[PDB]
């Protein structure tokens, strides 16, 4: 059986860099977006609406467990 | 009773699927509470 | 934007229109002039498309159709699981599951069915059933007939919310064709909503009722002395004693510390020792694993947020050099067609419906199936009459498509125009290609006959004579076999032993053990595809010559159901593709039925039978099918006179009913031929001279009576013809089975 | 046995006959083609007007007697 | 209800600025142009405001009960149920059936409470989230409403975190919220 | 338009308040999709039903009949369902009904008014005034006697006690 590595640092910080990394990511590559109001931010993050934030976290997750669970397997996490 | 429903029942195969019913019933106890006839008793 | 939009009170619910047959349809509002009215009332009563103009209407009326199906389903379900809890030896068959048949019907004692209560066993004498339905239950972890009844009252409670449903669809707030045409929001919900949380509730109700139940009983445990579902939720202690990790709870499940739960979500692969089925540990992670994985798929199209893929984008990208303009316009008539869908769900339906007849069977999911083997024939050839009906389904309802609502200005130059514009070249390949298969693999059988009828045993195609061994399919099996530990590291058994592997054995009875190939094995797997060709042959065929031909250049203004053109052009009978279907029909029956003969000798002769205390396993028939199979005298001798037997001396028996369904199958399948190997005028001319017997009475009906259409004579002829099949191989099958199982 | 196996013959002779006799005595016309003399013996139809006219000829009619014949002696 | 402290003037983020979906009109109590997030620009300000109300009700009424329990305890339930604190007595209460019994009342009024809420689209109800006529001494009756409504929602918002503080604090040292 | 019973519950478009006990209460909008009628109807005949029962079970407690076993009211019901009694009851009951099917069908036809199957043996509703504070107080009195005789019944089943004996 695989190793999952209970929950540390590295497990957090793994799964916050999926999330940014994710959330980044979607600023470049999401075609569409809704309309509404964005959230509070200026620059190339001006147009960051609260469902592409949830879209681009749900996807940090998804990574974040595959990268988390992966590493444990490999055994680099843990 | 709605005279449209009442025609509905009156259509041709509610009719047969009733009546039929009827008969089979009829036959079935016929044969449930005088079965085996091959004959009749004389 | 997807957003709901209904119509309050479109349709007033009353009985006026009960009494008005035939009120949907303009031409049959008018009222029976003639007998062939009442068959078209039959025959269009659900064509929704040829009653109005208005795909509101159709999608409506569609929508509520549905609702009225499910209602009907979920009282067949009610139905069974009430017979379960009061006509069933359910609570003997858990104590002792490999020593009495399941039954959950009886019948009355009238005119001597009384025989027909066979002694199933359990103190109890029913009909024995091959649904699978008490094993079902085992796994579902249900022990009462209690918990059976609430079942059945669930079920009816459902019906009764399905019927609701429609009717307030229909008559009191029908949604609008905007809220139909909504692919994306549909698809998204479905995956996520219906698939992923079904499974997800699935997999819950596994890990918390199925999975501690099923451990007991397989432990020995009485169905009396195990606690109940709600003590296993309630009571983490209890649940943590049979699988430790429940005393962890959920942090590792958050946390990603998911090896936590290796207890109870494993990957063992194999069969439980003890059932013959699989893990139910292993069954819950994969039922876990497809909830995630369907979830995240409803996320993929765009609703109201912006994020999200148009399948019309998609679509209308794909394109390429040897295409054209590619996928464009399959969007639109996708969302303006029912035809369309229903071809494409039916062909997807049927091809799963046969996916999971062979799965079922090589890897026998619930436990205590896989040594009944009057369930696992039944479910397999049973799964597999559906799909092969389904895919019938799909030519047809691409045909009415292609007739009804195809246009060739929404489609130029596309994938569906292309088709069309070189249909010469696929029909005349599959018409080779058809061909070959016919000869290289009946002529082989031929072959073999005629060698063996004349003493030349060292020239025919056998395995103790030139082989046609299938390397590729053996190659498969010792990848399969081997994959455990090398190209699956982390699962502990073969998916499958079929494969290869050991014999699982339940009751001293081969539950699963290795199916060898040889080449009596490629020889039928070479019909099968030669059987499969052919009928997409002639589905295909048909769809693609709907609208016109060389000979019909005007054929979608006869329409898609037509009977002939006329005796000329040398005769244009069975043009339609409509007669493709019926044709393909009985190619679907025959494939069929070479499908399951296949299975049920394979079976008998190199998988099931008893193990000896040597460990050495006798089959039922015992290797017969290697030596014999390879003959059409030895599939008449070895296969069918010889297990025969059981269902031509099935009289004075509880299988006197399969005895007589037999012969009255091939009463069916007889009568048929009248219909099939005849016409319309002489039955009008024979009609003529009975109406004039009744006339020289001074009485006659008001309706003229008529001959049936052509269409309908050979629609009554196809209709009878595969009951009688179906019905005498459904009658073989289960007395084989059940006499000797 | 034997009584059954013969009414069985009577059925299937009075069968035979009755496709024949219908054949030939329906040769000349009937309802539905009342001009079929004009057309013969052996043609395939008349099309699918008037209902439709499959086997509306006296060769059909041989032709599905033919399979009563054989049925009946067998 | 002063403009001042509650209405289209305040800003909780100057660096922001006050969001322009329907819930910050000016209309809605409790407003300081707090929603980083703009989650009122995607959820009904109704539904929003609901479910608002809800938790600060039930968070406060939580708040005022651990406080009692911790003070005082009512006579024969010190005994019955054990002397287990907060979420212990929840266990304990559990056992009882004292929760179970409260958990299906609750439910009956949230049957009622889904209605009223689904009323809001299906027949188009003009009820005012969060309220349910629930004003027998009659406060709202004169000018304070505007007032009480605001301290509704600040005590409500002050009790919500002020549970979660004290359930935690009494997951750690075992103390209830007296300590 | 709120209920006068649920003040933040609109009230239900079909209840206007003409029938008798009539508070605006339906939340899950039954007479929306049924007939209020039909729905009276059931209701009356449901309520009667509770009544009596209610009562049967305090008589039977306090008195049963010197010919029959005594037992308790919820006791009787399997006993003589195997007497043949209880066979009896439901005959004539399902006897009565039958008329009540002509009843229910000349309700629908709008001929009668649901739960008045003009039953005044003893003349005490003739004077209106009377009459509908009558028809307001046999509704309120139905629904009690609906969850009187569940309260009953159940707290039998629990207790094994009669609610006489209970009571102390
Ligand atoms: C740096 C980060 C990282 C690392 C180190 C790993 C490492 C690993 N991941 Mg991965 N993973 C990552 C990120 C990472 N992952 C991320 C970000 C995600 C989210 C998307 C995933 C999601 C993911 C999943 C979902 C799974 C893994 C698995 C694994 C482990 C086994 C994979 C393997 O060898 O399969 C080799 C397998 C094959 C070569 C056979 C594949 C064939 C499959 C069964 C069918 C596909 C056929 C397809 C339908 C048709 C073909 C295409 C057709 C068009 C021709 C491996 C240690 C697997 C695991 O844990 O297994 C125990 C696993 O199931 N990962
Ligand atoms: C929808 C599927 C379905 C099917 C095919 C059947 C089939 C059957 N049921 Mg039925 N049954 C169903 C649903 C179904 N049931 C449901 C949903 C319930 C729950 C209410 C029942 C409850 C039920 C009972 C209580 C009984 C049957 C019985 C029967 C058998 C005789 C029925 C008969 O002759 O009626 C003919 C009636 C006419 C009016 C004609 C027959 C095998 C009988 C049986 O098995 O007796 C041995 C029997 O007593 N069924
Ligand atoms: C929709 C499905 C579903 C539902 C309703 C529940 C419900 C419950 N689970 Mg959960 N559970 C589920 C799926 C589900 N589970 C799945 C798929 C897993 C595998 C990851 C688990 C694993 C799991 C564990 C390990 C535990 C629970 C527990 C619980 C209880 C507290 C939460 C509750 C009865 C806790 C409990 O009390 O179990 C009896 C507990 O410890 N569940
Ligand atoms: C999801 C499934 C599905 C759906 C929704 C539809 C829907 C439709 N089909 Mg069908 N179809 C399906 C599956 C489906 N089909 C399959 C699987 C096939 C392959 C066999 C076909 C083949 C097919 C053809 C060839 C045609 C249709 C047509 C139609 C339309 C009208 C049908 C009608 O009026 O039936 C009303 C119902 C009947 C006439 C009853 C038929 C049942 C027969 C008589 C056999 C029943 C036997 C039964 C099982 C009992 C046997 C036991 C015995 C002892 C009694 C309608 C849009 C017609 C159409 O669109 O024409 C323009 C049409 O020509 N369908
Ligand atoms: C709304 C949240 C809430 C919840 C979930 C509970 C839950 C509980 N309270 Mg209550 N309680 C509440 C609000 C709440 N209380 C409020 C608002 C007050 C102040 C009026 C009290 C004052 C109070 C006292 C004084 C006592 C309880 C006690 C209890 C327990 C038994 C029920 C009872 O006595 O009544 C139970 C765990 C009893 C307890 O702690 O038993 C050990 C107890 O004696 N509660
Ligand atoms: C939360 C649940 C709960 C439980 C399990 C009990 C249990 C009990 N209470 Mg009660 N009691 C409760 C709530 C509860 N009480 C509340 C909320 C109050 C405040 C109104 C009281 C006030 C109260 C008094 C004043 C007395 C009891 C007493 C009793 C006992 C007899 C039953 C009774 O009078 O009631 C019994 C041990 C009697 C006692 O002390 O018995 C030990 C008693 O004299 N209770
Ligand atoms: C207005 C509410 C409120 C108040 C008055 C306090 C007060 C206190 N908290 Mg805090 N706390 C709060 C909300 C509150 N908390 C909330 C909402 C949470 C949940 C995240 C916590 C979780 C928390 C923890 C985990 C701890 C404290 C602790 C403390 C103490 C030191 C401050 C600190 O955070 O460290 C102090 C008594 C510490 C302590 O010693 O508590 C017993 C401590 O370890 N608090
Ligand atoms: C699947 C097997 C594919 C065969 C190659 C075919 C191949 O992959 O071509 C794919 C080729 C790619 O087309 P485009 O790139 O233009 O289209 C990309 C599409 O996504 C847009 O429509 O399309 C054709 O040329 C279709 C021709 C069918 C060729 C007809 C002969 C094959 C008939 C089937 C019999 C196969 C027996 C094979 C053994
Ligand atoms: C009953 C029971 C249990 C239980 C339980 C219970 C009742 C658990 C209750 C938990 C609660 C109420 C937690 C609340 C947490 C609040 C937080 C973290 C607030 C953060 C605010 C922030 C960050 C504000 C930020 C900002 C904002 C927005 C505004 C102002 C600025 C600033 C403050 C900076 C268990 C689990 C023990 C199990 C047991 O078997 C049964
Ligand atoms: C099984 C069986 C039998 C039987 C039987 C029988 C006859 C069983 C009968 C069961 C009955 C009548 C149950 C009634 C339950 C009523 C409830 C829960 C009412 C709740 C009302 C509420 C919450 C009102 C709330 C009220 C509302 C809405 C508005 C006003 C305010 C408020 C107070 C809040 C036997 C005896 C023959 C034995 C045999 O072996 C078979
Ligand atoms: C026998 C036969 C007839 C004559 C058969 C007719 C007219 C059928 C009429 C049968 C009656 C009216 C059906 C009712 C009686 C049945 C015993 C009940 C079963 C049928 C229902 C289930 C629908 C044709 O008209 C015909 C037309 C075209 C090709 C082949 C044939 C054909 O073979
Ligand atoms: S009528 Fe009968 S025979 Fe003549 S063409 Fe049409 S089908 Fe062929």
């Amino acid at each position: 059986v695989p190793q999952t590595a209970a929950w540390s640092a590295k497990t957090c910080s793994v799964m916050v860099i999926s999330n940014l990394l994710c959330i980044v990511a979607g600023r470049y590559v999401i075609q569409v977006k809704g309309s509404g109001p964005s959230l509070p931010l200026t620059g190339s993050f001006s147009n960051f609406g609260l469902p592409e934030l949830l879209a681009t976290t749900s996807l940090g997750h998804i990574v974040g467990s595959g990268a988390i669970l992966g590493l444990s397997y490999v055994g680099l996490l843990s | 009773m709605d005279s449209n429903f009442l025609k509905y029942l009156s259509t041709a195969p509610v009719l047969l699927t009733v009546w039929l019913s009827f008969t089979a019933g009829l036959v079935i106890e016929a044969n449930r509470f005088f079965p085996d006839m091959l004959y009749f008793p004389m | 934007k997807v957003s709901i939009t209904v119509d309050k009170d479109p349709v007033a619910t009353s009985f006026e229109k009960w009494a008005q047959p035939g009120h949907f349809s303009r031409t049959l509002a008018k009222g029976p002039k003639t007998t062939t009215w009442i068959w078209n009332l039959h025959a269009d009563a659900h064509d929704f498309d040829s009653h109005t103009s208005s795909l509101e209407d159709i999608s409506r009326k569609i929508f509520s159709a549905h609702f009225g199906q499910l209602s009907i389903i979920f009282l067949w379900l009610s139905g069974m699981y009430f017979h379960g809890a009061r006509f069933s030896n359910y609570s003997a068959w858990l104590s002792n599951p490999t020593a009495v048949k399941p039954s959950a019907q009886v019948v009355w004692p009238i005119v001597g069915q009384e025989v027909l209560n066979g002694d199933v066993g359990g103190g109890f004498q029913g009909v024995q059933i091959t649904s699978g339905f008490f094993q079902i239950w085992r796994a579902s972890g249900i022990t009462s007939e209690v918990e059976l009844y609430w079942c059945a009252l669930a079920g009816l409670l459902m019906s009764g919310l399905m019927i609701f449903a429609g009717w307030f669809h229909y008559h009191k707030a029908a949604p609008k064709l905007e809220w139909f045409q909504n692919a994306e929001s549909m698809l998204n919900h479905h995956l996520s909503g219906l698939l992923g949380l079904g499974c997800l509730s699935w997999a819950g109700h596994q890990i918390h009722v199925s999975l501690p139940i099923n451990k007991l009983l397989d432990a020995g445990v009485a169905p009396q002395e195990i606690p109940l579902p709600h003590e296993f939720l309630v009571n983490r202690d209890l649940m943590a004693q049979l699988y430790p990790s429940f005393s962890k709870g959920l942090v590792p499940f958050f946390t990603l510390n998911w090896s936590e739960y290796s207890d109870f979500l494993t990957f063992k692969g194999g069969l439980n020792p003890v059932t013959g089925g699989l893990w139910l540990s292993d069954t819950a992670h994969h039922h876990l694993a497809l909830a995630v994985l369907f979830i995240v798929a409803g996320h993929m199209y765009r609703t109201n947020w912006g994020i999200g893929h148009s399948m019309k984008e998609i679509l209308e990208a794909h394109k390429g050099p040897f295409t054209g303009e590619g996928h464009k316009g399959l969007y639109e008539v996708l969302i303006t067609s029912w035809h369309a869908q229903l071809s494409i769900n039916l062909a997807m339906l049927g091809s799963l419906s046969i996916i999971i007849a062979h799965h079922m069977y090589a890897m026998p999911p619930y436990p205590y199936i896989a040594t009944d083997y009057p369930t696992q024939l039944s479910l397999f050839t049973h799964h597999m009459w559906i799909g092969g009906f389904c895919v019938c389904g799909a030519a047809a309802h691409a045909g009415i498509f292609m007739v009804r609502d195809y246009n060739p200005a929404q489609n130029y130059n596309n994938l569906l125009d292309r088709v069309i514009r070189h249909r010469d070249a696929i029909i005349s390949h599959l018409n080779w290609i058809c061909i070959f298969l016919g000869f290289h693999s009946f002529g082989l059988y031929i072959h073999n006959d005629t060698m063996r009828a004349l003493g030349r045993t060292q020239d025919m195609f056998s395995d103790t004579a030139i082989q046609l061994k299938p390397v590729f399919a053996q190659w498969v099996q010792n990848i399969h076999t081997v994959a455990p530990g090398n190209t699956t590291p982390n699962a502990l058994a073969t998916a499958s032993y079929a494969f290869g592997g050991n014999v699982v054995s339940v009751g001293n009875k081969v539950a699963m053990m290795p199916i060898s190939l040889g080449t009596a094995d490629f020889m039928v797997h070479h019909i099968h595809a030669f059987t499969i060709h052919v009928t997409v042959l002639i589905l295909l065929k048909g769809v693609l010559f709907s609208r016109n031909s060389r000979l019909i250049p005007d054929k979608a203004n006869l329409g898609f159901r037509f009977p002939c053109d006329g005796p000329g052009r040398g005769g244009t009978c069975q043009s339609s593709a409509w007669d493709s279907v019926f044709l393909g029909l009985f190619w679907m029956y025959n494939c069929i039925s070479v499908v399951i003969f296949h299975f049920s000798w394979k079976m008998q002769s190199d998988v099931w039978g008893t193990v000896q205390a040597d460990n050495t396993v006798t089959h039922i028939t015992g290797g017969n099918f290697a030596q014999s199979a390879i003959t059409i005298n030895g599939w008449l001798r070895d296969f069918l006179w010889a297990q025969a037997s059981q269902v031509i001396q099935s009289y004075g028996s509880s299988l006197s009913a399969y005895g007589l369904i037999f012969l009255g199958a091939h009463f069916i399948w007889a009568f048929s031929l009248m219909f099939l190997f005849s016409g319309r005028g002489y039955w009008q001319e024979l009609i003529e001279s009975v109406v004039w017997a009744h006339n020289k009475l001074n009485f006659a009906p008001a309706i003229q009576p008529r001959a049936l259409s052509i269409t309908q004579g050979r629609a009554v002829g196809l209709a009878h013809y595969l009951l009688g099949g179906i019905g005498t191989t459904w009658a073989f099958f289960l007395a084989r089975i059940i006499s000797v199982g | 046995g034997d009584f059954l196996v013969h009414h069985a013959i009577a059925l299937g002779l009075h069968t035979t006959a009755l496709i024949l006799v219908k054949g030939a005595l329906d040769a000349r016309g009937s309802k539905l083609m009342p001009d079929k003399k004009d057309f013969g013996y052996s043609f395939p139809c008349d099309g699918p007007g008037r209902g439709g006219t499959c086997d509306i000829s006296a060769w059909d009619a041989f032709y599905l007697s033919m399979f009563w014949m054989l049925n009946t002696i067998g | 209800g002063a403009g001042k402290l509650q209405g289209e003037g305040v800003t909780a983020i100057p660096f922001a600025g006050r969001p322009k979906t329907p819930a910050f009109d000016g209309t809605w109590a409790g407003d300081t142009g707090f929603d980083p997030l703009t989650i009122s620009a995607w959820l009904d300000i109704r539904f929003l405001r609901e479910a608002e109300l809800k938790h600060c009700r039930v968070a406060m009424l939580a708040a005022a009960g651990a406080i009692a329990q911790d003070a005082f305890t009512f006579p024969g339930t010190v005994e019955t149920f054990g002397t287990g604190k907060m979420t212990a007595l929840h266990d304990a209460a559990v056992k009882t059936g004292t929760m179970g019994q409260m958990l299906v009342w609750i439910g009956f009024a949230e049957i009622f409470s889904t209605a009223a809420i689904l009323q809001w689209y299906t027949d188009g109800s003009t009820r005012k989230p969060g309220d349910f006529g629930f004003d027998p001494l009659g406060f709202s009756k004169g000018k304070d409403a505007a007032r009480l409504e605001l301290c509704e929602l600040k005590n409500g918002r002050l009790a919500m975190i002020a549970i979660g503080g004290m359930i935690h604090h009494y997951l750690i040292t075992g103390k209830g919220p007296l300590e | 338009d709120f209920s006068a019973a649920v003040p933040f519950l609109k009230r239900p478009s079909n209840l206007d308040g003409t029938l008798a006990g009539d508070v605006g209460f339906d939340p899950l909008g039954f007479s929306d999709v049924f007939d209020l009628r039909v729905l009276r109807e059931a209701e009356l005949k449901h309520g009667r039903f509770a009544m009596l029962a209610v009562l049967g079970f305090l008589v039977q407690e306090v008195y049963t009949f010197p010919f029959f076993p005594k037992m308790a009211p919820v006791d009787a019901h399997d006993y003589f369902v195997t007497q043949g009694g209880g066979s009896q009851i439901i005959f004539w009951i399902s006897f009565v009904e039958i008329f009540g099917v002509v009843a229910l069908f000349e309700l629908i036809q709008g001929k009668r008014d649901a739960g008045d199957f003009a039953f005044d043996p003893l003349g005490l509703g003739k004077d209106e005034a009377t009459l509908a504070r009558y028809k307001v107080a046999e509704i309120k009195h139905a629904r009690l006697a609906m969850i009187a005789i569940g309260g009953f019944i159940h707290q039998f089943w629990v207790t094994k006690q009669t609610v006489l004996e209970q009571l102390g």
